[PDB]
């Protein structure tokens, strides 16, 4: 079944299974942890079941920021009201030696599996950076009298990662919706730890560096992230057909990028300029300002409903909004706010002046 | 009669209303010329400016004091404060004189103008100088022209133009100084 | 374009998310429809072995096979990633032994080794832990003998030994179209064919994303349906003349108004080879 | 264990609690880069540990913009909404003008198309780039920095083309009353009681650019 | 997998030398037309100081001529006047006039058919095959003269320099239907010019406006040729810089891939050796 | 890449060589036309970065 | 010729050959920079095409004939 | 090059002079140290180099400084192996170089 | 401080730090040995220091 | 690609200045006077800065 996340590119191109696994593949500075905080701020409030946030080898300051967020947002209530709390943090952050980072994912998984098996309710396991578990095992495995495998890793990488990641799955008695960040080592998707980790995730959402370099946040690569729920038997034919349309236009733009870089948009034919214009509009339109990113930007965060995603993206695929420029789709909620920003965008192009007098900046008031 | 107030300076404001505002107004050939018609003066004595033209070249733009145009009612000379003129020229010789020096140019047929400011605009297609023409094959060219006489009015016009052009070349090659 | 005969090892190789498993499952699903029409002797009994796959994925496929009725003819050997590496080393072999009973007794068999590039990893784990010296990338040099002992068991025997057959379908996961990888370069030389799937064709609409310039079958047109041989003999030529006229027109340079037709004719064929998820025609 | 080396080295730079003394510690690890690649091993290791980045581009340093802060890739999200707020009023506008200058400088790598309003952006950004860069070993306090960015995010400096801003910054630092520096330092932010003085003083400036 | 990035460097480097050759071609051919454009600029001033400049006239039938290039390496030239065609054809329509859009050049029919096809009749191609000649201009002018519009508009880019290409509308009116009508200011400002024709003024103005159309169309398809060489020059030095920066990035990636491959295959040997002895 | 161009057999015409390609062994009229075909194919290979 | 160098140089070259090889390699160094322009043969510059045809003179001059020592 | 540093150190510290040194082609000193550190059985580092590259090059380059007695200025020719400045031999060389002088053809 | 070697280009554009390290990106036949010998001669003539 | 006489007067004075500066960076070297004849000239620094 569908899990509505309230992110545009997530709910359109790689929708999350409510009883599945969710992966975030990031390359140090593309924002997988900010994306998982927005996924917390959307999902973990509406999804009333218990949540387990197991930080495996990320920054300690982010753990303290999450603790000061989940105290004052009512997620964790201290003092006499410890029972009303809805999250349990397991923290083995990156100051701990690589024995301790090699098992803190297993601790968070055991806390999730007690809520799955005995309690019998739907659990949100938010494992932070599960690659650091593989890194801690690889640091241990240089000393355990073993031989190094591929790039530098364990000989026993695959069965260890399987023995973790096949626990986090939804049984007949309970469900565990697992959101895992997977740090790619050096923007190297052929590395055996992300290459093994791709085969275990139901709806992989890969975050790229180049899309972050264009400022498009979140920097989800729309052509490499996918799901198993992206199929016309579970989501209805309209959503699947609009998803295949937007992926078709984005793939054709990524084909045309070479000739665009060498020659420019002048050499291309008019239907290819139409494809490029539609592709730039739907490429900026996957961006949104987040509700967790408002602490360093000032822009208020926007939750986007799934019907508004399908409306806006179907409209920009068919051509109902071809008149609007590129910047009208940058950092916007949905297709109402696109035309609302096009109103604001037009308005300031002429009214730019006239502040010389009628100011408070005389001396005597 | 003149109910359309057009113009290049009026075209800017009527261009600002329908086209989107992001583009500069296109230019007009009135912006690429400064020597106008009713700009009074431009004589300053006996030297009147001469704009001798050609589609592929510019052979003279300096100032003269006499130009003789082979008009269809005859050759006529242009002076400093000449009459405003729209003259269709016969195929013949134009006479460029600046004073004591005199250079003669054979023209092939094309208009010639004088505007009220005393400036001239000589506008002919092929302005062949008399040093690059021959006196040998012109009689053979007329012998070709005085031979083929069919009944078509189109060929009659082209052949009569051939006779008049070749006979003017003969008259403007036999009596040379 | 790549027709598959009984006794042929045909490789299904792609990137991470191409139509690899789904083009294999369609071969199992359609063997419900044929075996409800063909007689008893020429029946195909599929065996889908899963090597290193997720255990929820195998419970989806037995949900799918019991939903369409394909479980009446299918063995499902699951070596999940919970199983230790000596199990996933073994399960393509033991799946072949469960399938070679049908090659022993005159029937026709079908075996699909899912992700043999995870059998090599589960063989890489033991050989690096029994202290055998690593060769290429970490693999011991006999990882060719790992697969060649296995894929060469799929054969069509002769008519005195029962006349049976066994069609393989090894599946190989590359990284980024890296057909120069060590594990993939073994299997491309072993198997009779190659069905190379590309992801940038998969998002351009081509589903199955058969990279038709790079897909060949050494058994060829001697082992296909006779009605499709005379007809589609120009089909692989008509797609061949689609690619180089699309490799020139991409700049927006010039058209010839007759090679515009041969690019249009291939475009009525490129959209013709698309097929749905679980649809046997 | 190089990741564990850099991790257990850098993780001790904290801001301690109010019951543990209230102290702090600020790191500045400097990573040598070869040909500017962010995708190394050590660079992508230390980026996943540090709370921000300060990217120093080689191309911006070669063109005389010293310091060569690549403001596109340089992010520090713990310090924003934790900084001096009198700077933070004009600094967000400064970020937008620098981002617009980055975008229009990428859109015009060569000057052929003139839109006469994008040229206002291409003038303002080359003005602000000249305002922000400085000479070596020269610390500038926050009260002499808020004024110098206040007088450039607004007008008061478009009178020079691009050149004599190297004189104009020290000119506006010299020609303002140094009483306003104490107010802007002690208050913390640009009050309207000081905003009207800041608009008042900035128009009587003897600017050497004309 | 290290063979892809070397042959891609091989491709991008020769593309860089191709555009480094064609910038020489275009900047050379801009100069051999520069000895003719200012000469073809000779006959464009007397007609406009004689006929005036009256574009915004309510014609009943009008042939707008948007002359474009031949080879599509323009660079801000062909689509520029394609949008200028509708931008100067839309401000002129107020009462539903007949409009005959004519495009010169092979890159006119490829672009002007999209926006205005129902008013599109003539597409003149291969006009810059050898060079530009005046009899070609007379022939295309006569092929416009087979129909009898009330005005003409000629859309072409004025080559002022190698950076500035401001498109221009050259105006040619119908002689007795609109040209002599627009000169009616307190009588006629043309009648001060004394006629020296064979027949009356009414059929010498026909000859004059046919010559005006032929001259200005010759000037248009010469200035568009010289600005086409200038714009191909300005476009081939951006493809050279683009295939310079792309070659630099691919050379950096080739060096990083070279170091990664030699380090990995060295690690392979050391892991094979120390696990043996 | 010649096999993908459909030439069956996919013999690479340039890098296929022999020691039996000396004109004092096989006669000159064979070696002249063979080196001519090699030169013409090499000019086509140098040109197909601009034809492309 | 663009890569193959002798670190001795012309100091031990045969004299007489030294009189001509310095001009030969100079025109060939101009040729290798004006190389890959022969495909645009219709576009001349009248001096780059002279050094282009002279490089085509000299590059087809230095051919050998399979154990023909001169 | 350590013998060269010794005769230069005698001309600097005892004779009190302003000494020049010329390390001929410092990449070959890197290559000789790489050969002696691959010879003794140490595990080779990145692209092919010795694991003690930085410290056994800094053992050479750090005796080349100014002193209160005199100075040693060394002029070392640097050759880049694949003409790549991401290579670890010029990357570990150029962190000691103060002034580069490109000679052109 | 600066080392006056005597050449105009290496004392003006890229100065020689007295006590620092110098990189020569030479080649063959570009006069690198003549540059070395002139540097030795100038420093030994003026600054009173030898060379090795 | 445009011509030698094409550039303006603001730049071609600097073209002459660079073409007389770049030849001025050369120097006769005293160690090469054994086969060049011209004796070398050791240049001071302040003279280089002023004369440049
Ligand atoms: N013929 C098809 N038409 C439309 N969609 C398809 C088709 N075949 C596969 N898909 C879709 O493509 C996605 C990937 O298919 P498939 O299961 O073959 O991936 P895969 O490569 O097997 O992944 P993995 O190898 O990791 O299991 C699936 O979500 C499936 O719904
Ligand atoms: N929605 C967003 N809006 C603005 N910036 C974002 C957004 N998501 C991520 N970022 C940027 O990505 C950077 C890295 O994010 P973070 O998740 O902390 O890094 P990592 O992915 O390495 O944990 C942050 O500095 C933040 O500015
Ligand atoms: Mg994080
Ligand atoms: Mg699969």
């Amino acid at each position: 079944e569908i899990l509505v996340t309230g992110i545009k590119v997530v709910d359109l191109l790689a929708p999350y299974q409510r009883g599945g696994k969710i992966g975030l593949f990031g390359g140090a500075g593309v924002g997988k942890t900010v994306l998982i905080m927005e996924l917390i701020n959307n999902v973990a409030k509406a999804h009333g079941g218990f949540s387990v946030f197991a930080g495996v080898g990320e920054r300690t300051r982010e753990g303290n920021d999450l603790y000061r967020e989940m105290i004052e947002s009512g997620v964790i209530k201290l003092g006499a009201e410890r029972g009303n709390s809805k999250c349990t943090l397991v923290y083995g952050q990156m100051n701990e030696p690589p024995g301790a980072r090699a098992r803190v994912a297993l601790t968070g998984l055991t806390v999730a599996e007690y809520f799955r098996d005995i309690e019998g309710q739907d659990v949100l396991l938010f494992v932070d950076n599960i690659f650091r578990f593989t890194q801690a095992n690889s640091e241990v495995s240089a000393l355990l009298g073993r031989i190094p495998s591929a790039v530098g890793y364990q000989p026993t990488l695959a069965t260890d990662l399987g023995g973790l990641q096949e626990r986090i799955t939804t049984t007949t008695k309970g469900s565990i919706t697992s959101v895992q960040a997977v740090y790619v080592p050096a923007d190297d998707l052929t590395d055996p730890a992300p290459a093994t980790t791709f085969a275990h995730l139901d709806a992989t959402t890969v975050l790229s560096r180049s899309i972050a370099e264009l400022g498009i946040y979140p920097a989800v690569d729309p052509l490499d992230s996918t799901s198993r729920m992206l199929n016309p038997n579970v989501i209805g034919a309209e959503h699947y057909n609009v998803a295949r349309g937007v992926q078709k236009v984005l793939q054709d733009y990524k084909n045309l990028q070479d000739i665009i870089a060498i020659l420019g948009m002048d050499e291309l034919s008019e239907e290819d300029k139409l494809t490029v214009a539609r592709a730039r509009k739907i490429q900026r339109f996957l961006s949104q300002p987040f509700q967790v990113a408002e602490v360093f930007t000032g822009t208020p965060g926007k939750y986007v409903d799934l019907a508004d995603t399908i409306s806006g993206f179907q409209g920009v695929l068919t051509g109902k909004y071809d008149d609007l420029p590129e910047m009208a789709f940058y950092m916007v909620g949905d297709i109402k706010e696109v035309k609302e920003k096009a109103d604001k965008m037009a308005k300031d192009i002429a009214s730019r002046k006239e502040a010389d007098n009628k100011k408070v900046s005389e001396e005597l008031k | 009669e003149a109910a359309a107030p057009a113009g290049p300076k009026e075209f800017t404001e009527v261009w600002n209303k329908k086209a989107p505002s992001t583009l500069i107004v296109p230019e007009f050939p009135s912006n690429y010329t400064a020597v106008k018609a009713v700009g009074e003066g431009q004589v300053h004595g006996d030297a009147f400016p001469v704009n001798f033209y050609t589609p592929h070249s510019i052979l003279s733009q300096a100032q003269k004091d006499t130009v003789v145009l082979p008009g269809v009612d005859g050759y006529f000379g242009v002076k400093a404060s000449h009459v405003p003129t729209i003259a269709q020229l016969k195929p013949g010789v134009v006479e460029l004189h600046s004073g004591a020096e005199s250079e003669k140019f054979f023209v092939s047929g094309g208009f010639a103008f004088v505007h009220p400011n005393g400036v001239t605009d000589i506008c002919v297609l092929e302005a062949a100088t008399l040093d690059q023409v021959d006196p040998a094959a012109v009689k053979s060219a007329l012998a070709a022209a005085s031979a083929a006489q069919p009944t078509d009015e189109f060929e009659q016009a082209a052949n009569r133009a051939a006779i008049e052009l070749y006979s003017a070349l003969e008259s403007a090659v036999e009596a040379k100084a | 374009l790549v027709p598959i005969g009984r006794g042929q090892r045909e490789l299904i190789i792609g990137d991470r998310q191409t139509g690899k498993t789904a083009v294999a499952i369609d071969a199992i699903i359609h063997q419900k429809n044929c075996n409800e029409q063909v007689p008893k002797a020429q029946r195909v009994y599929c065996v889908y072995v899963a090597v290193g796959q997720k255990r929820s994925t195998v419970a989806q496929l037995v949900k799918l096979f019991t939903q369409t009725g394909a479980m009446r003819y299918t063995i499902m050997v699951s070596a999940t990633a919970s199983d230790a590496a000596p199990l996933q080393f073994l399960a393509p072999y033991s799946g072949c032994a469960m399938a070679e009973y049908f090659r022993d007794t005159g029937k026709h068999g079908l075996i699909i080794y899912d992700d043999l590039s995870k059998q090599s990893v589960a063989y890489r784990q033991m050989s690096l832990l029994l202290r055998r010296p690593p060769g290429r990338e970490a693999f011991p040099g006999d990882v060719f003998y790992l697969h060649s002992r296995l894929l060469e068991r799929a054969a069509k025997l002769s008519k005195e030994l029962g006349g049976g057959s066994l069609t393989a379908f090894p599946v190989i996961e590359t990284q980024a179209g890296d057909v120069s990888a060590y594990i993939a370069t073994n299997v491309i030389s072993i198997t009779d064919g190659q069905i190379f799937l590309e992801t940038e064709l998969f998002y351009k609409g081509i589903r199955p994303a058969l990279n038709v310039g790079l897909s060949v079958s050494r058994v060829g047109s001697a082992a296909q349906f006779p009605g499709m041989k005379q007809v589609a003999g120009t089909l692989k030529l008509e797609l061949a003349q689609y690619r180089e006229v699309a490799a020139f027109a991409q700049f927006g340079s010039d058209l010839d108004a007759a090679t515009q037709y041969v690019l249009e004719r291939g475009a009525r064929l490129t959209e013709m080879l698309k097929q749905k998820q679980f649809a046997p025609i | 264990d190089v990741f564990y080396l850099h991790s257990r080295l850098l993780e001790r730079a904290a801001k301690l609690s109010k019951e543990l003394g209230g102290g702090s510690l600020t790191a500045f690890p400097v990573i040598e880069t070869q040909a500017g690649d962010v995708s190394a091993y050590i660079a992508t290791n230390v980026i996943s540990i540090t709370d921000g980045q300060i990217f120093l581009e080689t191309e911006l340093f070669y063109k005389g913009i010293r310091p060569a802060l690549n403001v596109g890739l340089s992010v520090s999200r713990v310090g924003s909404a934790a900084q001096f707020p009198g700077m933070k009023q004009v600094a967000g506008t400064l970020k937008l003008e620098l981002a617009q200058y980055r975008e229009v400088a990428a859109f015009a790598q060569f000057g052929s198309d003139l839109d006469a309003a994008t040229q206002y952006v291409l003038e303002r950004g080359a003005r602000l780039t000249e305002m922000l860069k400085q000479k070596q070993f020269a610390p500038i306090p926050i009260e002499r920095q808020t004024v110098a960015v206040y007088a450039a995010t607004k007008g008061f400096l478009d009178k020079v083309r691009v050149q004599d801003i190297v004189a104009a910054e020290e000119a506006v630092i010299s020609q303002v009353n140094p009483a306003v520096f104490k107010i802007l330092k002690a208050n913390g932010k640009i009050t309207p009681a000081l905003d009207a003085h800041l608009k008042a003083e900035l128009r009587k400036v003897k600017l050497p650019g004309a | 997998s290290n063979q892809a990035v070397k042959q891609r460097i091989r491709a991008i480097k020769n593309i860089g030398k191709i555009t480094k050759a064609m910038k020489m071609v275009a900047a050379s051919k801009m100069k051999n037309a520069q000895i003719a454009v200012e000469q073809s600029r000779g006959l464009v001033d007397p007609f406009v100081r004689l006929f005036g400049d009256f574009p915004a006239v309510n014609s009943n039938k009008s042939v707008v001529v948007a002359v474009t290039s031949d080879k599509g390496l323009c660079g801000g030239l062909n689509s520029n006047i394609t949008k200028y065609t509708r931008a100067t054809l839309a401000t002129t329509e107020s009462e539903g006039k007949d409009v005959v859009v004519v495009s010169i050049g092979d890159k006119g029919r490829s672009q002007l058919t999209r926006i205005e096809s129902q008013r599109y009749q003539l597409a003149i191609a291969d006009t810059y095959k050898v060079r530009v000649t005046f009899g070609q201009a007379s022939l295309i002018v006569e092929e416009l003269i087979k129909h009898n519009p009330q005005s003409y508009q000629i859309l072409f880019n004025k080559f002022r320099s190698a950076i500035s290409f401001k498109p221009t509308v050259a105006t040619i009116l119908s002689p007795d239907l609109l040209e002599k009508q627009l000169e009616d200011v307190t009588g006629n400002s043309l009648d001060a010019y004394d006629i020296e024709a064979s027949h009356e003024r009414s059929d010498v103005l026909r000859d004059l406006t046919e010559f005006h159309l032929g001259v200005t169309l010759y000037n248009a398809m010469l200035e568009n040729n010289c600005s086409e060489h200038a714009s191909r020059m300005s476009a081939m030095e951006n493809s050279t810089k683009s295939a310079g920066e792309m070659l630099g990035k691919l050379t950096l990636d080739y060096n990083r891939k070279r170091q990664a491959t030699i380090t990995t295959e060295l690690i392979e040997i050391i892991a094979g050796a120390s696990a043996l002895m």
